[PDB]
RNA sequence: GCGACCCCAGGUCAGGCGGGAUUACCCGCUGAGUUUAAGCAUAUCAAUAAGCGGAGGAAAAGAAACUUACAAGGAUUCCCCUAGUAACGGCGAGCGAACCGGGAACAGCCCAGCCUUAGAAUCGGGCGGCUCCGUCGUCCGAAUUGUAGUCUGGAGAAGCGU
RNA sequence: GUCGAUCCUAAGGGUCGGGGGAACCCCGACAGAUAGCGCGUCGCGCGUACUCCGAAAGGGAAUCGGGUUAAAAUUCCU
RNA sequence: AAUCCCGUGAACCAUCGAGUCUUUGAACGCAAGUUGCGCCCGAAGCCAUGGCCGAGGGCACGUCUGCCUGGGCGUCACG
C-alpha cells in the first residue's frame, strides 16, 4: 500500500498534465487563504445539537401562539444548482477531489456564468466547516451586512 | 444537478482530460490483485443510474479480467473429431468479459448479491469492471422497497445464472420482434418447444 | 497384523459380533420367514477387504 | 409404586438430583445381578430402572429449559438453542411487514384508485 | 527513524470476546459420570484370581474413560484408594480396567461390597 | 510535535451473511462421436449425450427501440393453426421458424437525471419503554463524492379554478 | 512413564497470499504489513512469508534379572 | 413384573407441540492408514490473593455493518 500511493505521486508529475487538470495545482494563497477559511467559520451551519436545540424552542413558541439564516452552503449538487441559477457569489473548490472528474468542470462553469472561485487545500478542511468528514465545494450565496466590505 | 456534467465528461473518453486520468488509474489497477473492494464507485453518476445507492449495505469492488479470445482447452491443441470442429484458436467465449467479470465476484463474495456492473477502463491485456453487490441481511437493505425484491431466494447468483444487465445481452434478450424472438423465453425452451412431437388423444 | 489402528480394531470388533447364529427363539415367532444368518462370515472363505 | 411424572414435577431441583443418584445407583447393582446369574425376576427390573431414570432426566431438562425462556424472554438476542428452529430458508425471509413495504406512490395509488365493487344489470 | 529496512506489521490491541448472549443456553449435562465410567465388575474365573492374587478388581469400563477418570470414579463409587490401573481395549470392542487397591484395603473384602463373591 | 482527512493493516472486537445435498421439471456455460448421406470431408446425428455451474414450487419470459403495410393490431407465457410452409442445404441427404386468425390466462409498474437549501425532511446500530414480524424516545454513527421526497414519456413541472 | 506409534526431518505431499481458470481445477512461499520469540513487568529488544503432512527398517529421553497363565507379559507378581 | 383395570391408565397402539440427540461428514484449532499434535475460557469442588482439580464450552475461511487499536509525508493545517 505505501509502495503503490508514493509511486501514484511520482508518475503523475512524470506525465504531462493537461491544463484542465493542472488548473487544481494553481491553489489560493496561504495568507489569503486564512482570512476567506476565517470568514467561513463565522457562518457554520449549525449542529445536531444546535438543529435540535431551535426545533424545541419552535414547538413551545407554536404551542404559546424568524429571520433568514445566513450560513454557507454545501454539496456538489447544490451547489452546481445555486452556480446555473447565478444566485452564488463565491465558489470554494477541493483540489483533491477523488475521483477529479466531479470538479474538473466546476471553474469553467463559473468562469461561464461570470462567479468568482477558488480553488483552497484540503477537501477535509471544507468538511470540517460543515461538520462533515469531507466537502467537495463550498458556496456563499450571501454575506451578512455587516461584513460586506471585507468580502 | 452535477451528475450531467460527469456524465457528459465521461462520454469524451478520447479527451486529453481523459486520456490521462484512465491512462494513471490503469496503471495503479495494474498493481493491485484481480479483486479489490474499493471504498466508493469510482463512476457514482454511472452507479447511481444502475441502482447504486448511498447506503449501508451496498458495496463496489473492482474486478480485473484478461482480454482476448477462448483457446480450446485441450491438451496440446489436438482434436478427435471433423475437421469442421478442428479449429482451436479464433474461438470466441458466447459470454462476455463484463459477465466474467460479475461471475468472479459473485463467487469469490457468496455473502453477497450481485446488483449490477459497468466498464471503468481497459489496456491491452486487461479489461476492468466495477461491480455493485448488495448485502441482502443488511436491515437497510431488508427495509427498502426498491431493492428488497432482491432479498428473495429466488435471486440467488443472479450472475451464475444469466439474470443480469449483461446477462440478458448475451442471451440475446436485450430486444425483440423477429431478430431476437428464438431467446424468448430461453434458446433452449424454444428449442424443445419446436421439437416437441405432440401426440393428442384423438389425431 | 499386531501393529493396527483403533478404527480398524473397532471395526473388527463388530463384525465378530456379527458373526454369530440368530437365536432360536427368532424362528418361533409369529408369521417369521428367518431360517438363518444369511450374513454369516468366515476368515478364510470370505475376507473383509480392509 | 412405580415412578409418576406429574408428581416429579412437583418436587424441588434438589430433591429430583437426589431421586437420580438413588435410581443409577440401584441399576449399578442391577448390571451386578446381571453377570452374576441374577434371578430372573430381578433382571426384568433393570427395565424398569431404566425408564425412571430417563423419565428425571426427562423432568429436569424441561424445567431447565422452560426457565431459561423465561430469562431470555422479551430479549432482543437469544442463545440459538432456544432460537426457533423452522427450517433454514423460513429463517432467512423476509419478515412480513418487510415482504409488504412499498414506494409512497403506490400506497396513494391504493389510497386513491383501489378495487371498486360493482356489478352489471340484468 | 526505522534501523531496520524490513518492515514488520505493528502490534494493535486485541479485545476479548464478550458476547452479548451466550451461544449454548446452558453446559451440557456430565456424561460420564461415575456410574458411566463403571458399568460392572467382571466376574470371570481369570478375573476372580486376580482379586485375592494381587489384590485387583476388574471392571468393564466406557472405552471413552482414560485411567485418571478411573481412579476418580472408583475413589467416588466405592470409597478405595488406588495403587494402579492398568487398561484394555478388549477384541470385543469394549474398556477392561485392571484396578490394584492399595495394601490399606483389601480387594476381597470390598468385592464382597460389590456382591460379585 | 499536535490534529483533520485519505488509503491500508490487525482483532477469538459487537451482531449478521455465504459454502453442501437432492434431479423429474427450470436457468447459464461447455460440447462430441456412433449414425445418415448406401463411400466421404461441408452437412447430418445436435445448438443433443457426457462435462462444469445456479434456482424454485414452479423456473424462465414480461409491460414494445414489437407486429405490420391493414378499415390496422398492442407486455410475457402456453395450446390449435400457420406448416413440413417462407427459407436454409455437396439446393444432395435433409432441415425449418415467424406474423395474422381461434383459444387458456390476464396486471401492471419502480428507478437514474434540473428542481428541500428557511434547515438530511432519510437510514442503521447501542440503550430504554410500549399495544413487539412493529412502533416511540434517547444516544452514537452512515450520508452532501447525496439519504428521503417529486418525476419516468402513457407523461410531467409550474400557474390558474372546478 | 521405560517395547512401539506418538516427536524430527528425507524423496516428496498438501497449502496461504499472488498469478491463471466459464467452472471442476492449474502453479505452489514464485507477485506478500510472516509466525512470533526473548527479557522485564503491560513495556522494551529481536524478528529472511508455511509452528502443516510425510519413516511400526533413517534420527530418537528412560528397565533389568527371577517368578507367574489352559491361553498374556522387557506390560502381570516380587 | 402386588407394573396396569369404574382408571394420572395397559399397549412392540396412534399422534405431536416438550425434551434428549455418541464419532464423523459442507465440517470449522492443526491433522489423519494417528481416537495423534496444540492454544484459550471456565461452573462446581478443594488446599491455604494464590494453588490444585475440573463439568462444559471456545479458537476455520470468505464477507457485510459498526467498533477498537495502528501504519505511510498519501493530501493538508497548526507549532
Ligand atoms: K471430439
Ligand atoms: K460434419
Ligand atoms: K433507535
Ligand atoms: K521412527
Ligand atoms: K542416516
Ligand atoms: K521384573
Ligand atoms: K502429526
Ligand atoms: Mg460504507
Ligand atoms: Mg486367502
Ligand atoms: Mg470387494
Ligand atoms: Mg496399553
Ligand atoms: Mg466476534
Ligand atoms: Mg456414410
Ligand atoms: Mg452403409
Ligand atoms: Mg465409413
Ligand atoms: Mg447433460
Ligand atoms: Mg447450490
Ligand atoms: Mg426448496
Ligand atoms: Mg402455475
Ligand atoms: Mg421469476
Ligand atoms: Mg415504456
Ligand atoms: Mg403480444
Ligand atoms: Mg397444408
Ligand atoms: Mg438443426
Ligand atoms: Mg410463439
Ligand atoms: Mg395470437
Ligand atoms: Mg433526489
Ligand atoms: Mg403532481
Ligand atoms: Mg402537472
Ligand atoms: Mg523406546
Ligand atoms: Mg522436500
Ligand atoms: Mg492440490
Ligand atoms: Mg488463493
Ligand atoms: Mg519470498
Ligand atoms: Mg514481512
Ligand atoms: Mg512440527
Ligand atoms: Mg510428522
Ligand atoms: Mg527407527
Ligand atoms: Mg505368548
Ligand atoms: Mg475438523
Ligand atoms: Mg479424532
Amino acid at each position: 500500500n505505501v509502495t503503490l500511493q508514493r509511486k501514484k505521486r511520482i508518475l503523475k508529475m512524470r506525465l504531462k498534465v493537461p491544463p484542465a487538470l493542472n488548473q487544481f495545482t494553481k491553489t489560493l494563497d496561504k495568507n489569503l487563504a486564512t482570512t476567506l477559511f476565517k470568514m467561513l467559520l463565522k457562518y457554520r451551519p449549525e449542529d445536531k445539537a444546535a438543529k435540535k436545540e431551535r426545533l424545541v424552542k419552535r414547538a413551545q413558541a407554536e404551542a404559546e401562539g424568524t429571520k433568514k439564516p445566513i450560513i454557507v452552503k454545501y454539496g456538489l449538487k447544490h451547489i452546481t444548482y445555486l452556480i446555473e441559477q447565478n444566485k452564488a457569489q463565491l465558489v470554494v473548490i477541493a483540489h483533491d477531489v477523488d475521483p477529479i472528474e466531479l470538479v474538473v468542470w466546476l471553474p469553467a462553469l463559473c468562469r461561464k456564468m461570470e462567479i468568482p472561485y477558488c480553488i483552497v487545500k484540503g477537501k477535509a478542511r471544507l468538511g470540517s466547516i460543515v461538520h462533515k468528514k469531507t466537502a467537495s465545494a463550498l458556496c456563499l450565496t450571501t454575506v451578512k451586512n455587516e461584513d460586506k466590505m471585507e468580502f | 444537478g452535477a451528475y450531467t456534467y460527469v456524465s457528459e465528461l465521461w462520454r469524451k473518453k478520447q479527451s486529453d482530460v481523459m486520456r490521462f486520468l484512465q491512462r494513471v488509474r490503469c496503471w495503479e489497477y495494474r498493481q493491485l490483485p484481480s479483486i479489490v473492494r474499493v471504498t466508493r464507485p469510482t463512476r457514482p453518476d454511472k452507479a447511481r443510474r444502475l441502482g447504486y445507492k448511498a447506503k449501508q449495505g451496498y458495496v463496489v469492488y473492482r474486478v480485473r479480467v484478461k482480454r482476448g479470445g477462448r483457446k480450446r482447452p485441450v491438451s496440446k491443441g489436438i482434436v478427435y473429431g471433423k475437421p469442421t470442429n478442428q479449429g482451436v484458436t479464433q474461438l470466441k467465449f458466447q459470454r462476455s468479459k463484463r459477465s466474467v467479470a460479475e461471475e468472479r465476484a459473485g463467487r469469490k463474495l457468496g455473502g453477497l448479491k450481485v446488483l449490477n456492473s459497468y466498464w471503468i477502463n481497459e489496456d491491452s491485456t486487461y479489461k476492468y469492471f466495477e461491480v455493485i453487490l448488495v448485502d441482502q441481511a443488511h436491515a437497510a437493505i431488508r427495509n427498502d422497497p426498491r431493492i428488497n425484491w432482491i432479498c428473495n431466494p429466488v435471486h440467488k447468483h443472479r450472475e451464475l445464472r444469466g439474470l443480469t444487465s449483461a446477462g440478458k445481452k448475451y442471451r440475446g434478450l436485450r430486444g425483440r420482434g423477429h431478430l431476437h424472438h428464438k431467446a424468448r423465453p430461453s434458446r433452449r425452451a424454444t428449442w424443445k418447444r419446436n421439437q416437441t412431437l405432440s401426440l393428442r388423444r384423438y389425431r | 497384523p499386531s501393529h493396527k489402528s483403533f478404527m480398524i480394531k473397532k471395526k473388527l470388533a463388530k463384525k465378530q459380533r456379527q458373526n454369530r447364529p440368530i437365536p432360536y427363539w427368532i424362528r418361533m415367532r409369529t408369521d417369521n420367514t428367518i431360517r438363518y444368518n444369511a450374513k454369516r462370515r468366515h476368515w478364510r472363505r470370505t475376507k473383509l477387504g480392509f | 409404586a412405580r415412578i409418576k411424572v406429574h408428581e416429579l414435577r412437583n418436587k424441588s431441583k434438589t430433591e429430583l438430583l437426589a431421586q437420580l443418584k438413588d435410581l443409577k445407583a440401584e441399576l449399578a447393582l442391577l448390571r451386578v445381578a446381571k453377570v452374576t446369574g441374577g434371578a430372573p425376576n430381578k433382571l426384568s427390573k433393570i427395565k424398569v430402572v431404566r425408564l425412571s431414570i430417563a423419565q428425571v432426566l426427562t423432568v429436569i431438562s424441561q424445567k431447565q429449559k422452560a426457565a431459561l425462556r423465561e430469562v431470555y424472554k422479551n430479549k432482543k438476542y437469544l442463545p440459538l438453542d432456544l432460537r426457533p428452529k423452522k427450517t433454514r430458508a423460513i429463517r432467512k425471509r423476509l419478515t412480513k411487514h418487510q415482504s409488504s413495504l412499498k414506494t409512497e406512490r403506490e400506497k396513494k395509488k391504493e389510497m386513491y384508485f383501489p378495487l371498486r365493487k360493482y356489478a352489471i344489470k340484468v | 527513524i526505522r534501523t531496520k529496512v524490513t518492515f514488520h506489521r505493528p502490534k494493535t490491541l486485541k479485545k476479548d470476546r464478550s458476547p452479548k448472549y451466550p451461544r449454548v443456553s446452558a453446559p451440557g449435562r456430565n456424561r460420564l459420570d461415575q456410574y458411566a465410567i463403571l458399568k460392572y465388575p467382571l466376574t470371570t474365573e481369570s478375573a476372580m484370581k486376580k482379586i485375592e492374587d494381587n489384590n485387583t478388581l476388574v471392571f468393564i469400563v466406557d472405552i471413552k474413560a482414560d485411567k485418571k477418570k478411573i481412579k476418580d470414579a472408583v475413589k467416588k463409587m466405592y470409597d478405595i484408594q488406588i495403587k494402579k490401573v492398568n487398561t484394555l481395549i478388549r477384541p470385543d470392542g469394549t474398556k477392561k480396567a485392571y484396578v490394584r487397591l492399595t495394601p490399606d484395603y483389601d480387594a476381597l473384602d470390598v468385592a464382597n461390597k460389590i456382591g460379585i463373591i
